[PDB]
């Protein structure tokens, strides 16, 4: 049989797909449980649990057609009960019952949906998702959103067999594989914290001839021994292999590899640094003073100060750490939303907001996000914009340097050096007498619950974080509403809570930043719209709230992987997550193989994207 | 989507 062997980094908290927004649940509910639609090789939308669909004139009703061999089954891999159409609308009310982190989704573009959520109303008989009969799903928006059936792509919408859903109460989407049911191209056999996650073909899906791997067999994976990727792949025992170019074993692996490493693309996940707001929680810090504390407090809510933080960060020093000095800009990201995640009348996102800069200052003139390229590193400017932020700071009595906790896993060894090199690049420019980057190495335990897996902003425990954001749907609004103050995803790693924007809040500007946003989304323009989030993104860029540093993919890599079987998604759990359609072979793929497939790809990515754009005016009814 | 890393994945 025909196994894929690898390496996982992340265990979930927990496998509830309806409550979640973090990729450590839905990069492995992804595999499991199917939503209406999903993403061929090229990145179309095309059909899962729904053979069919429609869309009203008015864009307002969305129906589906739920194929009628899809089942539900156990862990064991029994059958359950079929997949029906209430098992839709039994996802989204438990998902509004539970108050998932991911309501943003739907909670403002489902009927009826925001008013059952905040208590206007009790009955979910008037919120927009309806069973017209067992295989008919129909959902009614607030607006038209051509973005919405990619929506379907994300976990919120995925359905849930209320029978079961009941039988478990509490104990519904614990990590632990009898939790939930399965419908997608998987059953999950281990899940074993810091140990093992593996999956298992499941032989009665319904699309199991597009499931070309019997078994997957992932191994933990704490950053401790990079080499171990190399030396199994090597040894026979992994399919794959992410190459570290800094390692002292490099040299001896280039030359034995030198037709065989592998360059991926840069993907739509974005990374940056950013500034904790509103720290309450001080565990970990290297400041033994309140008079520290609040200086620091203050620096941050500081817009030059920002801006100098911005332009004393060497992203090619940063990239280095992990790629090597010769691959040190292949990872880097510019903007949040990706440069070319839209485009406007043939220009890219990131021309449009590089063109929109022009109005923020003279600290931006000439900027260039496209990808690939550091534009912010700059002594000079650096310098000058904190003697800036260093006089209006002084005035309200802040001590210097200000101190800068950023905290990093223990037994990651690369992102120790990731780190290390952010402390010397702003502690050269600005000066150790200005700014200290204190470097709190923690236990996998301590750097969770301070951070990612952090339930409130006030246990966000540090200074400044570096996180990221894949899209959810295909619109610049995915990653620009993260910060908005009314129900920002991102809000906590921020340290601000969704709701009333409070003095911090507005101290930063993000209280006009959400205003911005609900301006733009009233646009139904395409090209208008996209404009409207550039300027969003632009203002976003010059507050310095965030500091953009890299994506995934740019990274090199040995493979006996198929190239280009696998599904793959710009929005959407149903790309790179899934190991659907993925093909493993025994040769080790060589570089020009790779190139000559990457090619065809790339052709046939237009082609069928063409395609695709026509098949879609068969569904309006 | 709130992603953590970024690590060796697929």
């Amino acid at each position: 049989s025909k196994t894929y062997n690898y390496v996982y980094s992340s265990d979930p908290s927990s496998l509830n797909y309806l409550a979640e927004n973090r990729a450590a649940t839905s990069d492995i509910v992804a595999n499991l449980v199917d939503g209406l639609l999903e993403n061929d090789q090229y990145g179309n939308i095309i059909p899962s649990l729904a053979e069919d669909w429609t869309v009203s004139q008015d864009g307002l009703t969305y129906t589906y057609k739920l194929r009628k061999d899809a089942k539900w089954f156990t862990s064991e891999g029994e059958e359950y009960a079929p997949v029906t159409a209430q098992d839709f609308v039994t996802g989204l009310q438990y998902a509004a019952d539970k108050k998932s982190e991911a309501l943003y989704l739907v909670q403002d573009s489902v009927a009826g949906l925001d008013d059952y959520i905040t208590g206007k109303t009790s009955d979910f008989s008037t919120v927009g998702v309806k069973a017209l009969d067992d295989q008919t799903v129909q959902y009614t928006l607030v607006k038209p959103e051509l973005y919405w059936n990619s929506k379907t792509l994300a976990t919120i919408l995925f359905p849930v067999n209320a029978d079961f859903l009941k039988s478990k109460g509490d104990d519904f989407g614990k990590a632990d594989p009898s939790s939930i049911l399965y419908n997608g191209p998987f059953l999950m056999k281990a899940l074993v914290s810091k140990s093992a996650i593996e999956y298992k073909k499941n032989p009665n899906y319904w699309d199991a001839k597009n499931v070309f791997v019997d078994d997957v067999k992932l191994t933990y994976y704490d950053g401790s021994d990079q080499e171990s990727l190399e030396r199994n792949f090597t040894a026979g025992a992994y399919t794959t292999a992410r190459l570290f170019p800094n390692s002292s074993s490099y040299e001896g692996i280039k030359e034995k590899y030198k037709n065989n490493i592998i360059y991926s693309m840069q993907n739509s996940t974005s990374y940056f640094f950013n500034f904790n707001l509103d720290r309450k929680s001080y565990n970990y810090t290297s400041k033994t003073s309140d008079i520290e504390k609040k200086s620091t407090q203050e620096a941050v809510l500081n817009k030059n100060f920002r801006q100098a933080i911005n332009f004393a960060f060497d992203r090619t020093s940063y990239g280095a750490q992990s790629e090597g000095k010769e691959g040190a800009t292949k990872i880097l990201r510019n903007l949040v939303v990706p440069p070319n995640f839209v485009s406007i009348k043939g220009k890219d996102f990131g021309e449009v907001v590089a063109s929109k800069m022009v109005n923020y200052g003279k600290e931006w003139q000439g900027i260039n996000f496209a990808d690939g390229q550091d534009p912010y590193y700059n002594p000079e400017k650096a310098k000058a914009k904190f003697a800036e932020a260093k006089k209006e700071l002084e005035a309200k009595g802040v001590q210097f340097p200000i101190h800068l906790d950023k905290t990093v896993e223990v037994t990651d060894k690369v992102g120790i050096q990731g780190v290390s090199s952010i402390k010397q690049s702003i502690e050269s420019v600005l000066g150790s007498d200005n700014v200290v980057i204190d470097i709190q190495q923690l236990t996998s335990d301590e750097f969770d619950s301070s951070g990612y897996f952090a339930q409130t902003a006030a246990q966000k425990d540090y200074d400044l974080y570096h996180g990221g954001w894949g899209p959810d749907y295909q619109d610049p609004s995915t990653y620009l509403d993260i910060f908005n103050t009314n129900s920002g995803g991102f809000l906590q790693n921020l340290g601000l809570e969704p709701g009333e924007a409070n003095d911090k809040a507005k101290a930063v500007g993000l209280d006009v930043y959400t205003q911005m946003l609900e301006e733009a989304n009233k646009e139904q323009d395409p090209a208008k719209r996209y404009e409207k989030y550039a300027d969003i993104q632009a203002w976003l860029i010059d507050s310095s709230l965030v500091l953009p540093s890299v994506s995934r993919g740019g990274t090199p890599s040995l493979r006996r992987t198929v190239p280009f079987a696998a599904a793959y998604g710009l929005t959407g759990t149903k790309g790179v997550e899934s190991y659907k359609y993925l093909k493993v072979q025994d040769k080790i793929v060589t570089t020009d193989e790779y190139a000559k497939a990457r090619e065809k790809w790339l052709k046939e990515k237009e082609e069928s994207n063409k395609k695709a754009q026509e098949e879609l005016a068969k569904h309006v009814k | 989507v709130m992603v953590k890393g970024p690590g060796p994945g697929r």
